[PDB]
């Protein structure tokens, strides 16, 4: 899977 | 009679003088003796109902008089009361006696004879095309910023927060956000009490948004992502072809800048959650934040691209024409100088290209791969760089460049559900350079420099997954290699890797971080498995590891990873086949390997067993 990041 | 016998007997007669023209006077007379005494004469435990009877009067002044008159009149009076009051939200002797102005705010009646509503109304858009009121506007505007910017009390800013959210005044303020409205009537107090009501209020925020319509349709017109949205782009509208040189003399260009900047900031808060973010992208948010930023403003960029940022991860970002945008955007990050535009704009495309294959082409079409090599590159070892908060900066950068690098590397990996995709030469190129000693230095040194950075763990394993990935990748030249050996440390790919894997066990016990050192102590295990068989270096990997402790005691614990186990297993018996001697100077818990060569898997079983021969009998 790809990785996201959470910018919150 | 001077000033001070004046005042008090205006003060002491006011409420049984109803005539209009003698109110008028009272009230500059009032005025006049706060302005020029500014309270001194008056006994400090006298001041809390001496500041009561002036707010008494203040608030009765405002009220509507059965009399018949002109606006000519009552914003001259209004202008005398509310700059008192401005007074009182400013003036230090006043400020201990804050509390009772904010009292004044609380609803008596719940109805248009409350100060609130009062004061609310004074600042209604269409007061502001009045030749007279526009000026009590202004002040009353002032007072909401003194008391904002000024109150510190944590329960009294609660208290007055609360006197504020009532319907009346949450219309007037959005009437300013009409598409009809030119941006230049937009004062900036209107940013400072949308920002403080909604502060912490998450329902408030999806009262804005949404207006109690569903998170799957359009958000509404009547809320504030479509008009946020329209304000955003009509001052870039007005903005657009101005020189940005003449900023400095060009008051109403530096009005508009910082109308988008507020807009911005405010969206940034309301955009909390998935819904809210889908909301603004299927809007075409983005769309609208990439046109804004192409105006020349350093502030103005940083903050589009921060927005951009927040959004990034919206699965919205699927459906939306990126075509255009993401090319811009990659020219952006090339060519813009200062790092928090790198790094917002390197953790957007992260984000923007996760999961979605007709976006990862468009990147690569606009040399995406290629741009991340030059970020990279660019930036000195993170032993080199003095100041903390810049080298978690370059840190995070980095971070995003190899993040963006993995998401790419899938496509080209032979998958068994079958998805084996092939690169072009173009895809090849830029991916290749990724091999080149330079970069491969450079990476290995941020694997194992000695220094205290939140980020560094992050990127460490995420650096760990770049390796793997690209020595799995079937076009990539693996020879080179672990032939490259840094300035600093004499060592190959191997002596970084352990470092890295030393260092993880010294750092502290949090379990804030604990998921992400699992994750590292896995992709090392992982990346000497992929070393020895890619590179055909099975033996180089088990003798340039003698830093590595037994591998087995990563076992010790819960550990039910069923890849992790069998990972472990085999890279330990590998390492024996060709440093028997290890077998002895380790140190395992033999029952617990004992029990693995009766395990339901039966690969782990397999390699179980394999590794228990290599023992000593003991």
């Amino acid at each position: 899977g790809d990785e996201v990041k959470v910018f919150r | 009679m001077n000033i001070t016998q004046a005042a008090e007997q205006a003060i002491r007669l006011w409420f049984n003088t109803p005539d209009p023209m003698q109110r008028l006077h009272m009230a500059k007379t009032i005025r006049t003796w706060i302005r020029q005494d500014k309270f001194a004469q008056v006994d400090q435990a006298n001041m809390p109902n001496c500041v009561q009877q002036i707010l008494n009067i203040i608030y009765d002044g405002l009220k509507p008089q059965p009399v018949q008159l002109p606006i000519s009149y009552y914003a001259q009076l209004w202008y005398n009361l509310l700059d008192i009051l401005r007074r009182f939200t400013f003036l230090p002797i006043i400020s201990p006696y804050i509390h009772q102005v904010v009292q004044m705010f609380c609803p008596r009646e719940n109805g248009p004879q409350d100060f609130r509503e009062l004061i609310c109304n004074l600042i209604s858009l269409n007061w502001q095309k009045d030749p007279h009121m526009k000026h009590c506007a202004n002040q009353v505007f002032q007072i909401f910023n003194c008391i904002i910017m000024g109150v510190k009390n944590e329960k009294l800013r609660t208290e007055f927060a609360q006197h504020l959210k009532f319907e009346k005044l949450v219309g007037t303020l959005s009437e300013y956000f009409n598409p009809q409205v030119h941006p230049g009537m937009i004062n900036p107090a209107i940013f400072i009490i949308f920002r403080f009501i909604i502060s912490k209020d998450t329902r408030l925020k999806d009262y804005f948004i949404w207006n109690n319509n569903p998170h799957d349709q359009p958000p509404p017109p009547t809320g504030l992502i479509i008009k946020l949205n329209a304000v955003m782009i009509g001052s870039y509208r007005l903005i657009a072809g101005q020189n940005p040189e003449t900023l400095p003399q060009n008051p109403e260009l530096a009005h508009l800048i910082q109308v988008i900047i507020r807009t911005f900031d405010l969206l940034g808060l309301l955009l909390h959650d998935s819904d809210a973010i889908d909301g603004f992208v299927r809007s075409d948010g983005v769309g609208a934040i990439t046109t804004v930023v192409q105006y020349p403003n350093n502030d103005l960029i940083r903050a589009g691209c921060k927005l951009l940022l927040q959004v990034s991860d919206a699965k919205a970002l699927a459906k939306t024409p990126l075509e255009n945008i993401l090319p811009f955007l990659l020219r952006l990050i090339e060519i813009h100088p200062d790092d928090e535009v790198i790094y917002s704009g390197t953790g957007f495309l992260s984000n923007v290209v996760a999961h979605k294959q007709h976006v990862k082409d468009i990147a690569i079409r606009s040399n995406a791969i290629f741009l991340l090599h030059t970020i990279i590159s660019k930036y000195p070892r993170l032993d080199e760089l003095t100041d903390a908060p810049k080298r978690n900066r370059v840190c995070e950068i980095i971070c995003n460049c190899l993040r963006t690098l993995n998401n790419f590397l899938m496509m080209w990996i032979p998958t068994p559900n079958g998805e084996t995709k092939t690169a072009g030469p173009n895809e090849k190129q830029q991916v290749c350079k990724f091999i080149e000693i330079d970069i491969l230095k450079k990476l290995m040194s941020c694997l194992s420099c000695e220094m205290d950075t939140p980020g560094l763990l992050e990127l460490r394993s995420t650096i760990l997954r770049s390796f793997i990935l690209l020595l799995r990748t079937p076009f990539v030249p693996k020879d080179g290699v672990l032939n490259v050996i840094d300035e600093n440390r004499k060592e190959n790919l191997i002596g970084h890797i352990c470092a890295a894997y030393s260092w993880v066990f010294r750092q502290p016990n949090n379990t804030r971080t604990q998921s992400t050192k699992q994750q590292l102590v896995e992709r090392t295990i992982s990346l000497l498995l992929v070393l020895m068989e890619q590179c055909g270096a099975e033996k180089e990997v088990a003798q340039y590891s003698y830093s590595i402790d037994c591998p087995l005691n990563l076992l010790n614990g819960n550990q039910v990873k069923p890849t992790f186990i069998h990972n472990v297993l085999v890279v330990c018996d590998k390492i024996l086949e060709h440093c028997p001697t290890r077998a002895d100077i380790w140190t395992i818990d033999r029952p617990m390997l004992e029990g693995l060569t009766n395990h339901r898997n039966s690969d782990i079983a397999k390699a179980a067993n394999s590794l228990l021969s290599r023992f000593p009998e003991n």
